[PDB]
């Protein structure tokens, strides 16, 4: 069959809707190759991160702490390089991402999907079928925010405006 | 992690390799931070 | 000897003298080597078995 | 089937919920790798040392023995200054508890020969504190936890003195903010030497 | 008693005379340190 | 002092060789501005061998008529140092490697294919027999005087002669 999202283009053969938000797009053939556990892994992993990236690059413009200088999200970045915080940081999320080496090859043995985690705290999900439109949203808004992020931080660099003031002026 | 690929992890040539990097590396950090130790001191 | 039973040969030639085997067959004939021993070390020609006579094996 | 402190994973095996402190707890899978009857001897020994060292701290910081060679708030000074015969005295008092606490069983292929043998209990009970079975389990439960949290706390006491050169108490009553000058993490390789 | 009166036990004050928050001069605790950053 | 040999802590040529040590480093540093990083490199090498003199100055070692630290090594105890209590650490983790290697040897022989466990090693074994090495002598003794370190003279294979 043809995929859904490109008419044009067959459909890629591993994406059988096994994945929720697979719309048939793979034209370069990475899942022919590759497992899709490890890749909707990824995926879901530099979401998140963008996902709370563009949250951060808007909320640090908005607000800061009263502790630290105020500053532009990239200046932030090389402050915090040469300041510690930044390592404080890397460590922190390395030390996670050790429990999340020990959930991939947990995902790769079968036994768990590849962006659950546990993580429901407040009780949101309350249903499965909302559990499947909410995994949805995670999905889109995943890869919507890596094209966010990408837009933000070039943008910042050709023109050395912050988003939200890059709204206000031009 | 893998059964295959943890036994390939305990053949002879790798554990003789780690073993023996893990050995040098203590004794280059032991003469880092301790050099020129001719004697024991005392 | 019986079969399955240990031995320490005795045959200062072999390459198992004073090590142990294990007795595989004894033949009833007028055979001058009956007892069938194998061994765990392979010799130097790697042979794991070989033949000898009742007095040139003890049991352990 | 899934371990309850980390709810993503699966429980591990040798861990069963009988032991006290058994919270699912080892994402690692060194239960499935070493018994857990060494894990938890271990467990417990590493414990109690630093519970007494958490305390040692403390109470180093606000009493002392007499004489100026115990006069030493800071505790990482008190190894220097402390009379270095009564140390090693220490030392060797130690090593002569290990072997006969432990009944000339110490290494790992001979310790729990004998089957009655049980991890973490020594036979020590002087004053018959745990005759009582009824508080057994809570008892065997809160030694847990207050070894686990001591390890932790003399963790931080110790590089809290290296980072400041405070005795704990006297640094949160005198407290001063990294500078973030000094005491650089790494940098041995980034600057290809010296 | 094991301990006379040359060679005593000694017992000092860690807390050195001040409090655990609003202090002035000389003592500037750890609580102290986080009502100071919230003001800044 | 011992064997007419010189406290390299009193010994005019050890200072020579600090002295001149230290002058070819400083002509190398002659060439260089004071901040560059071979200035700051040669400024901390001129720092470690001036401290290395000096430790060994201070330590008890016998310079020779070439300023060179000597080492005695006869038995008497103001040396120790130099041989006798290195080689006693040394013994102690030779023994140790000895002894959990032999270990795993008599482990290795009860397996199920015994030259399968020495290319493809039981990692959790073998770690269990190299944490047993702290106490070797004891182990090992015991294990002579109950006659299990040595085989007797007829389970050993010899050549016919
Ligand atoms: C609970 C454990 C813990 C501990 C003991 C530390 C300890 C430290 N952190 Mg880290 N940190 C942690 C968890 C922890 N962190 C976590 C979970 C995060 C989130 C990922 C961070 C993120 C972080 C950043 C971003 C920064 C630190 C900084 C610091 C330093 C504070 C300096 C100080 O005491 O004056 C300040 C005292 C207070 C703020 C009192 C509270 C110190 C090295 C700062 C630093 O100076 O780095 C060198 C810094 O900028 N940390
Ligand atoms: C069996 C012969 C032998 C012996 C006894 C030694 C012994 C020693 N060497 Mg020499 N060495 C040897 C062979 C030997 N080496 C060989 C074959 C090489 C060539 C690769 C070297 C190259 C070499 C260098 C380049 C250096 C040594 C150093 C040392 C010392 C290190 C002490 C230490 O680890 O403290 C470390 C600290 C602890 C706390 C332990 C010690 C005196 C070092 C030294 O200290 O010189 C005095 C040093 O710089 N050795
Ligand atoms: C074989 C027995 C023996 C002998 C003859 C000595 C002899 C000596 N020791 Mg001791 N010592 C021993 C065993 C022994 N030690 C053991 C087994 C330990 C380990 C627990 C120590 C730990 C030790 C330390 C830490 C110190 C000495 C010191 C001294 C010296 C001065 C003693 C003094 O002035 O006493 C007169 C003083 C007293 C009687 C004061 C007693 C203080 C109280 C009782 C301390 C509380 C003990 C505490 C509860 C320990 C519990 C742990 C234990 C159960 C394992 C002296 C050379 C001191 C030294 O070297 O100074 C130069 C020193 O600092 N020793
Ligand atoms: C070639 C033979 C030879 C041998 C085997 C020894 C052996 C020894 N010498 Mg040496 N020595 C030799 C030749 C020799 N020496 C020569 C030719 C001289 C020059 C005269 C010396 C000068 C010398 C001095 C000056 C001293 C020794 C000492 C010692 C003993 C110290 C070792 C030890 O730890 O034991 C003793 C310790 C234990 C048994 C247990 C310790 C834990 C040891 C028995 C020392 C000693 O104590 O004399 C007996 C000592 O002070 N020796
Ligand atoms: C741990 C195993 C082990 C043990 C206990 C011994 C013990 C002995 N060897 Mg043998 N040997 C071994 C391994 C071992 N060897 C290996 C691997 C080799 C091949 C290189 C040899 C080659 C060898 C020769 C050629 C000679 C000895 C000799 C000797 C004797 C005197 C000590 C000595 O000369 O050391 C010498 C040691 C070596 C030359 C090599 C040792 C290499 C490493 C350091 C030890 C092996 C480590 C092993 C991988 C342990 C893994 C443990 C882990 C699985 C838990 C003693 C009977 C001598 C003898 O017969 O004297 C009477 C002699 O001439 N050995
Ligand atoms: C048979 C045995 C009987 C034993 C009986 C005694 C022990 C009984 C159990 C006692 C358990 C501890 C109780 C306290 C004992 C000491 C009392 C005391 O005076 O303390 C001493 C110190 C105060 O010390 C004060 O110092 C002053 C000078 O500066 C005064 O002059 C006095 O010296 C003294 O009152 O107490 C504290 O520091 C308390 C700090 C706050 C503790 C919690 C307060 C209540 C909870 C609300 C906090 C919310 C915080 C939210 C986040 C804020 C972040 C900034
Ligand atoms: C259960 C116990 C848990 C312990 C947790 C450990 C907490 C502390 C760990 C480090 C904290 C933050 C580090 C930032 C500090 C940091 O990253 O500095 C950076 C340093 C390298 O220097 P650079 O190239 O960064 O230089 C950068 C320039 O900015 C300055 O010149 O990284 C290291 O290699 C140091 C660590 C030693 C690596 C080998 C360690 C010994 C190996 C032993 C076997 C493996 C054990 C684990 C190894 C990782
Ligand atoms: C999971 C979990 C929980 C959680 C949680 C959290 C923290 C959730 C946070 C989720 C977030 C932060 C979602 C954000 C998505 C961002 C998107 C879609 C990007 C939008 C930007 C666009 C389209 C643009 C643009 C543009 C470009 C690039 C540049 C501009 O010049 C122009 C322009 C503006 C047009 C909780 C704790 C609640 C509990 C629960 O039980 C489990
Ligand atoms: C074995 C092991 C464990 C462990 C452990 C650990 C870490 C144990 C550490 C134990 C320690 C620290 C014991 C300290 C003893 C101190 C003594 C005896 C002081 C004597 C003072 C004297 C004689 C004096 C004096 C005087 C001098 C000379 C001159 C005057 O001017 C001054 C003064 C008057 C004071 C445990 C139990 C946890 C578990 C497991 O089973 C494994
Ligand atoms: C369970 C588990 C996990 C985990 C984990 C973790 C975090 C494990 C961390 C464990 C720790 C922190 C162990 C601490 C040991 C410290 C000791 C024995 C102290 C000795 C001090 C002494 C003798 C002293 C003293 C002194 C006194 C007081 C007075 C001074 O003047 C002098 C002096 C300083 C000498 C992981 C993540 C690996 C996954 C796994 O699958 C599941
Ligand atoms: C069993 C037995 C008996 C017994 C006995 C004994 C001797 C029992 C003694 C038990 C002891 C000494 C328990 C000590 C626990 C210490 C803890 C939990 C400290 C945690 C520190 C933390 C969390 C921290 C911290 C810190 C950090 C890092 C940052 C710092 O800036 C500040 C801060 C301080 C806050 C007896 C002998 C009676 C007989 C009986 O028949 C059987
Ligand atoms: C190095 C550096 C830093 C950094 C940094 C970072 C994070 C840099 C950011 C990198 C990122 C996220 C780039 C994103 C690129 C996305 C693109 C080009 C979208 C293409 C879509 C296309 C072509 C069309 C797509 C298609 C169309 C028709 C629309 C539908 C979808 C599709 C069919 C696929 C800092 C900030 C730390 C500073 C630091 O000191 C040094």
């Amino acid at each position: 069959d043809f995929s859904a999202a490109v008419p044009f283009l067959k459909r890629p053969s591993n994406l059988d809707g096994a994945y929720i938000g697979d719309v048939g797009f793979d034209p370069l053939g990475f899942s022919d190759v590759f497992d899709l556990r490890v890749l909707r892994e990824a995926e879901l992993k530099h979401g998140r991160f963008a996902m709370l990236a563009v949250l951060g690059f808007i909320v640090q413009e908005l607000y800061t702490f009263p502790f630290f200088p105020k500053m532009a999200p990239v200046d932030a970045h090389d402050y915090f390089v040469k300041q510690g915080g930044g390592s404080q940081i890397i460590f922190w999320i390395s030390f996670v991402e050790l429990f999340g080496v020990v959930a991939l090859f947990e995902t790769l043995q079968g036994k768990r999907e590849p962006g659950d985690f546990a993580f429901d705290p407040l009780g949101l999900a309350k249903d499965e079928a909302t559990l499947e439109r909410y995994r949805l949203a995670e999905v889109k808004h995943a890869r919507l925010a890596m094209i966010a992020i990408g837009g933000f931080i070039h943008q910042y660099w050709v023109t050395k405006q912050t988003v939200l003031e890059q709204l206000g002026n031009f | 992690m893998d059964s295959n690929f943890l036994k390939y992890l305990s053949t002879a040539p790798v554990l003789f390799t780690v073993w023996l990097s893990f050995t040098a590396s203590f004794i280059i950090e032991a003469n880092r931070f301790f050099p020129d130790m001719l004697y024991f001191p005392m | 000897v019986k079969r399955g039973s240990k031995v320490r040969i005795l045959r200062k030639e072999s390459y198992w003298y004073q090590d142990i085997g294990t007795v595989a067959t004894i033949d009833t004939s007028g055979i001058r080597y009956p007892v069938v021993v194998r061994f765990e070390k392979v010799s130097y020609s790697g042979v794991n078995t070989n033949n000898f006579s009742l007095d040139e094996v003890v049991e352990v | 089937a899934k371990s309850k402190a980390v709810p993503f994973l699966s429980q591990p095996e040798a861990l069963d919920g009988s032991m006290a402190g058994d919270v699912g707890f080892d994402p690692f899978g060194i239960s499935s790798v070493i018994d857990i009857k060494w894990l938890r001897e271990s467990e417990l020994k590493h414990g109690r040392i630093c519970m007494l060292a958490a305390t040692g701290c403390l109470v180093q910081e606000v009493v002392h023995l007499p004489g100026p060679a115990f006069s030493q708030k800071m505790a990482l000074n008190a190894w220097a200054a402390a009379p270095r015969g009564g140390m090693i005295s220490i030392l060797v008092a130690i090593g002569l508890i290990e072997m006969i606490s432990n009944r000339f069983a110490l290494t790992a292929t001979d310790m729990f020969a004998n089957p009655n043998r049980v991890p973490g209990d020594l036979g020590f009970d002087p004053l018959s504190l745990g005759a009582n079975p009824a508080n057994r389990a809570r008892f065997e439960l809160s030694e847990v936890i207050h070894g686990r949290a001591a390890m932790m706390g003399f963790s931080g006491m110790v590089h809290q003195m290296i980072v400041s050169k405070q005795a704990p108490i006297e640094q949160l009553m005198h407290f001063k903010a990294v500078d973030s000058s000094l005491m650089k993490l790494g940098g041995a390789a980034g600057n290809l030497g010296y | 008693a094991l301990f006379g009166k040359g060679s005593m036990i000694v017992v000092e004050d860690p807390r050195d005379g001040c409090g655990a928050y609003a202090n002035s001069g000389a003592c500037h605790t750890f609580l102290d340190e986080i009502g100071d950053a919230l003001k800044k | 002092d011992v064997a007419g040999l010189t406290p390299c802590g009193e010994s005019k040529e050890f200072a020579r060789r600090l002295d001149g040590s230290v002058k070819k480093l400083q002509t190398r540093l002659s060439k260089y501005e004071a901040g560059t990083p071979p200035a700051l490199a040669l400024q901390k090498q001129i720092d470690k061998t001036k401290n290395r003199f000096d430790r060994y100055g201070k330590a008890g070692l016998l310079c020779g008529t070439d300023g060179l630290p000597h080492l005695i090594t006869d038995g008497r105890w103001t040396h120790s140092g130099e041989f006798v209590i290195p080689g006693l650490l040394f013994l102690y983790v030779a023994g140790w490697i000895g002894w959990v290697g032999r270990s795993y040897v008599l482990f290795a022989r009860t397996a199920d294919k015994p030259t399968e466990k020495e290319i493809i090693i039981d990692v959790p074994v073998a770690l269990s027999f190299v944490s047993t090495g702290f106490i070797w002598p004891f182990s090992a003794f015991k294990e002579f005087t109950s006659g299990n370190l040595i085989v007797p003279a007829d389970e050993i294979t010899v050549s016919p002669r």
